[PDB]
RNA sequence: GGAGCUGUAAGUAAGCUAUGAUCCAGAGAUUUCCGAAUGGGGGAACCCAAUAUCUUUUAUAGGAUAUUACUUUUCAGUGAAUACAUAGCUGAUUAGAGGUAGACGCAGAGAACUGAAACAUCUUAGUACCUGCAGGAAGAGAAAGAAAAUUCGAUUCCCUGAGUAGCGGCGAGCGAAACGGGAAGAGCCCAAACCAACAAGCUUGUUGGGGUUGUAGGACUCCGAUAUGGUAGUCUGUUAGUAUAGUUGAAGGAUUUGGAAAAUUCCGCUAAAGAGGGUGAAAGCCCCGUAGACGAAAUGCUGACAACACCUAGGAGGAUCCUGAGUACGGCGGAACACGAGAAAUUCCGUCGGAAUCCGCGGGGACCAUCCCGCAAGGCUAAAUACUCCCUAGUGACCGAUAGUGAACCAGUACCGUGAGGGAAAGGUGAAAAGCACCCCGGAAGGGGAGUGAAAUAGAUCCUGAAACCGUGUGCCUACAA
RNA sequence: GUAUGAGUAGCGAAAGACAGGUGAGAAUCCUGUCCACCGUAUGACUAAGGUUUCCUGGGGAAGGCUCGUCCGCCCAGGGUUAGUCGGGACCUAAGCCGAGGCCGAUAGGCGUAGGCGAUGGACAACAGGUUGAUAUUCCUGUACCAGUUGUUUUUGUUUGA
RNA sequence: CUUCUAGUGAGAAAACAACUGCCCGUACCGUAAACCGACACAGGUAGUCGAGGAGAGUAUCCUAAGGUGAGCGAGCGAACU
C-alpha cells in the first residue's frame, strides 16, 4: 500500500473526516489501515479475555486505505505520493512539495 | 529409518503411568518399525537395557468438526520393559 | 498371427449376396499353408500363402 | 545458518546433523510432556537439518 | 519487492523479519507407499525374498543402500537330441509396455431403432460402439493425371459447377467430378543397367561410386566443365526479439443532504490516461489501474548471421545394355468409386491363371481402330486444412442461484446400488462485528430491558420477505335453513 | 412449500409393584425389596459381518415411535500388549494366473513349466491372578520349540566322526 | 516327517550358563437394538458348551447357573373385530 505503518495520515472520507493520526497497523491484504483515535468502536467484551469485568471496550477499527492521505511532515498538509529514486534508493515523495517520504 | 526417528514420543495416560511403576514405558513409534528395531532404538537413545518389547497398532479413529469428518492418524504403540538392574527412563 | 509371413495376406471381411441381394458379413481367408522355410539361415515353420509359393522363389527346405 | 553450513566441512556437517536430530528428538519428548515452551524451535531444527542435507547433496 | 509475516481460520501459544522476512518469477535439490509396477507374491497403497557392501549385537535375530520382471535389437560366452552345427541357457547391450483430451487423423471390424407411411433390395450408414496405430496435426502429394477452347502441369482446403450429370424395388431417397475463381505453394530420393573394391564358390553376395525418366531418360562412347546455385539439415555458436516476475505513470477542494459523498451547488485542474474495478450511495482528478515510458540474473521459444553438414553440371551419338513379375492383366467371389452388375470403365481385397517390355506399356467410362495424353507395379516431402484437455489476455442486444456446468457453497461430494452405474440439496447480516457488556424471567432454550448500529420487524433460520397455510383483535351478518 | 384427512390410524408379541435416591423436572434414570419371564435359551463361547458401537467423565439440541436426569445418541479423554492362539515367513485341493508355446480380423482365447489359492494337512504353554476397559498376549509360577555365544566334558580329523 | 545312499565333510555331540525369536488380528456386539432385512423391524444368521426332577429324549412342564421384565402409559370393562 502507498501508506505504511507509523506514517502520519489525514482522513479524507468517513465520519472521522479531517482527523489526523499515526498508522497503528497496516493490513495490505485487506487494503486497510488503523489510525489511532480514528474510527473508534464500542465493543461488548465478555470478561473471559483476562479483563475481570468484560465491559465495553473502545478500540479503533480499520478503514480502507483509500480514505486517508499521508501528511507531508515538512508542511503538515496531506498530499499524494510519487516515487523518485534518491541516491540510488527508491523512496516516497510528496507531490505537493517534492519533500521525501 | 534413523534410530532417532524410530521413536516418536512417549504416551502419558493412566495405563502408561501404571506401566512406569512396573518399569515399562509406552512410546509411539514409527508405524513401519518392528519391535526389534524399537528395542535397538530405545537402548541407543536411553542407555537402558530392554527386557522385552510389546507392540500394538492403534487404528485410525473417526472424528468430526462441524460439517467435516475424518480419521485421526494411525499410531503404533510400543510398551518397552527394562531389565532389572537397568537404569530407569526419565521424562 | 495367422498372416502370410511374406506377403502379409490376412483374414478379412466379405459379404454374402443371395439372389435377392441379401447381405451378411463373412470372413474371407487367404490360402495359407504351414511351410518349413529358411529364415536368417535357420529353418522354421511359418504360415505362407500359396501365391507366395507359386513363384518358387520361397524356399521349401 | 546456510553460510555457516557451507563453511563447515563434511564430517562437521554430518556431526551437526546428528546433534540436531537428537535435539529434535528431545524436543518431541518435551512437547509430548508439558516441558516445551519455544515450540517454534522444532521447525527451526527441522529446517536446519534440511539445509544441511541440501548442502551435502550439492557438494 | 520493500514491511510486515507464520493459508483457509477465528483464537490463544511460540516465533521470523531492513543481516530484507512473508510474497512473486526462473533454475535446482528432496520427492514415503500403490499404481505399466517390473525381485517374488497379492484381496492396490501390503507381505516375503536372493545377491553384494555396510551396519546393531559377544553372537543369532535386527537395520540401510544398490541390483535382480518379461519381451525386442546387438554382442559375447556357453551349449542338446547329433558329428559339425543349431536350438536352448547365462551375461551384457538395446527400446518397448502404461496414461491421455469424452477433441481432431488413419485403419481393422462394424449394428439397430429409423425412412420407404408395411418390408426383404435400398435407407438410417460405413453412422454409433469396439479395437490398433498415431501426429501436433494426420491423411494426400510430384501425373502410366486433367482434357479435347487446345491446352494445363504434385497434393490439400474454400467458392462455383449443382441438387446439375447420374445412381435408385427408376420407389424412399442417394448424389458427383472436371473446367472457372481463391487460400498456399516445393520439390525430391532410390531399384536397374554400368564401374571399383571386397568375400566366397567365371556368377554372386556386401560396400562404395553411377542414375532417376515420357518434347523418353539413363547407362555406354565422345567431347568440356571441374564451377554454378540451393536446402525441407545442426540441442554449433553470435546477435536481436519474445514468453515466464516487475518499475514508473497526470489532475479537487469546498458547500447541501446524509451514519457515510463518489450524489447536490460553486469554483477549479488533468487527459498519448473519460477502459475497467474498489472505496461507508453514482469518483476523469481517493485507491488499484488505464494512455505512455521503461525493465530480466535465470530458463525457454522464435528470427536472423556465421560455421559446419548435405545436394547442385553442358553438349553430340545411339551399336549394345537398363528403366520396379507371379507384377499388370484375365476368370470367379466380394468391396470402393455419387454409379445398387448394370453396356461398365477406373480403384481395391481373396482365389486361381498369367504379359509385354520402347517397333514397348497404360488411359481417354463396354470394346476395336485412329489420334491425343501419360510411364504403374519403390520411397519421402513444408503451407494452405481439422481439433482444444490445458496456459495467457480479452469479448458477449449470453445465464444471474429451479437460471448458468451435475457442481458459484469442501460435487462427482452426500445419498442410492453387489457392481458397472445413477446422482442431489445448499449463494446474500452490516459500511464496519461494532456479532447484543451488564440486569431480569428460565435448568436451559427463548425472551424483556440495557447497549452497537443510519436501520435490530438488519440478531446470525440474519437484504428484500409474495402466495398457499396458521393465528389474534373485531366493524357487519348468522342457530326454520335445501 | 403448505394444507385436507386429523389431533384421527399407529406407537412393532410378554409383569410389574412400591420405598428411597438423584434432579428444574421422573411410570420411563439409579439403589433396594418382592413378584414375574427364558433356561438345547432369552444362558456361556466363538466364525463371518459390523468397524469403535468397548471403558471413564460430561450433555439432553437432534435420534429413541411416550418420557428421560438415561442410551448402542452427542461432547472429551482413554482402551486391543503373543516365539507357542488364528494367519504370514510351511504344504497343497477345487479354481485362478501363466515365461516360452498353440490358436486367432484387432482385442485377445487356451495352455506347459512355475506359481497363487483353505474351507483341509503340518506345527512349541498351561494354571492362577490382575485393569474401568486387554489377556493361553500383562504379572506370578512352572514349561516347551528353533537358534546364538561361551565354559566344561567326550570323539574325529581325509582306512574320515 | 523317517530312512537310503549320492554328494559334503573337520569339526561334531552332550551338559551347563547366558542370550535371541519378525509382521498381521487381538477392543466390543455377535439366535442381535451393534450382522443381512431402508427402522432400536415378531424374518434370516455357520460351529462349540448347553444342568436338575419326572422322562427314551436336547420332547414336555417347572426350575439351576446365568440372563430378562421387551422404550408409551392410566382408566373404563359398550358395540364390532
Ligand atoms: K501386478
Ligand atoms: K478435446
Ligand atoms: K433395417
Ligand atoms: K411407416
Ligand atoms: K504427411
Ligand atoms: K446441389
Ligand atoms: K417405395
Ligand atoms: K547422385
Ligand atoms: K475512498
Ligand atoms: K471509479
Ligand atoms: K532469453
Ligand atoms: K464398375
Ligand atoms: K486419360
Ligand atoms: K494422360
Ligand atoms: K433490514
Ligand atoms: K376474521
Ligand atoms: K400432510
Ligand atoms: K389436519
Ligand atoms: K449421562
Ligand atoms: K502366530
Ligand atoms: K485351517
Ligand atoms: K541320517
Ligand atoms: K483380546
Ligand atoms: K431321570
Ligand atoms: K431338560
Ligand atoms: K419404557
Ligand atoms: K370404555
Ligand atoms: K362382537
Ligand atoms: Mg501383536
Ligand atoms: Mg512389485
Ligand atoms: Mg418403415
Ligand atoms: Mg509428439
Ligand atoms: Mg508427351
Ligand atoms: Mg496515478
Ligand atoms: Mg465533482
Ligand atoms: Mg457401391
Ligand atoms: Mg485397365
Ligand atoms: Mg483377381
Ligand atoms: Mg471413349
Ligand atoms: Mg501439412
Ligand atoms: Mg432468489
Ligand atoms: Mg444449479
Ligand atoms: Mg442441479
Ligand atoms: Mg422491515
Ligand atoms: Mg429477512
Ligand atoms: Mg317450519
Ligand atoms: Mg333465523
Ligand atoms: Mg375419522
Ligand atoms: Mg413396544
Ligand atoms: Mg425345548
Ligand atoms: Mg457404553
Ligand atoms: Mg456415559
Ligand atoms: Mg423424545
Ligand atoms: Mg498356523
Ligand atoms: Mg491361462
Ligand atoms: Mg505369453
Ligand atoms: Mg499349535
Ligand atoms: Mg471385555
Ligand atoms: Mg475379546
Ligand atoms: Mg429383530
Ligand atoms: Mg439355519
Amino acid at each position: 500500500m502507498f501508506v505504511k505503518k507509523g506514517d502520519k495520515v489525514k482522513v479524507i472520507t468517513g465520519k472521522d473526516k479531517n482527523k489526523e493520526g499515526v498508522v497503528l497497523a497496516a493490513f495490505p491484504k485487506q487494503d486497510k489501515v488503523i489510525v489511532e483515535g480514528v474510527n473508534v468502536v464500542k465493543k461488548h467484551q465478555k470478561p473471559n479475555q483476562a479483563a475481570p469485568q468484560g465491559g465495553i471496550l473502545e478500540v479503533e477499527a480499520p478503514i480502507h486505505v483509500s480514505n486517508v492521505m499521508v501528511i507531508d511532515p515538512s508542511n503538515g498538509e496531506a498530499t499524494k505520493v510519487a516515487f523518485k529514486e534518491v541516491d540510488g534508493k527508491k523512496v516516497r515523495v510528496s507531490k505537493k512539495t517534492g519533500e521525501v517520504l | 529409518m534413523e534410530l532417532l526417528d524410530v521413536i516418536k514420543r512417549p504416551v502419558i495416560t493412566e495405563k502408561s503411568m501404571l506401566a512406569m511403576d512396573e518399569k515399562k514405558y509406552t512410546f509411539e513409534v514409527d508405524t513401519r518399525a518392528n519391535k526389534t528395531l524399537v528395542k535397538q532404538a530405545v537402548e541407543s537413545a536411553f542407555d537402558v537395557k530392554v527386557a522385552n518389547v510389546n507392540i500394538l497398532n492403534v487404528r485410525p479413529k473417526f472424528k468430526r468438526m462441524g460439517k467435516y469428518a475424518g480419521y485421526t492418524k494411525k499410531r503404533r504403540k510400543a510398551i518397552v520393559t527394562l531389565t532389572e538392574d537397568s537404569k530407569e527412563i526419565q521424562l | 498371427a495367422k498372416v502370410c509371413y511374406f506377403t502379409g495376406r490376412k483374414t478379412s471381411s466379405g459379404n454374402n449376396r443371395s439372389h435377392a441381394m441379401n447381405s451378411t458379413k463373412r470372413t474371407v481367408k487367404p490360402n495359407l499353408q504351414k511351410v518349413r522355410v529358411l529364415i536368417d539361415g535357420k529353418p522354421k515353420k511359418v504360415w505362407v500363402s500359396t501365391r507366395a509359393l507359386k513363384s518358387g522363389k520361397i524356399e521349401r527346405v | 545458518k546456510v553460510k555457516e553450513i557451507r563453511e563447515l566441512t563434511t564430517a562437521e556437517m554430518l556431526d551437526k546433523e546428528k546433534q540436531l536430530k537428537e535435539e529434535l528428538f528431545n524436543l518431541r519428548f518435551q512437547l509430548a510432556t508439558g516441558q516445551l515452551e519455544n515450540t517454534a524451535r522444532i521447525k527451526e531444527v527441522r529446517q536446519s537439518i534440511a539445509r544441511i542435507k541440501t548442502v551435502l547433496r550439492e557438494q
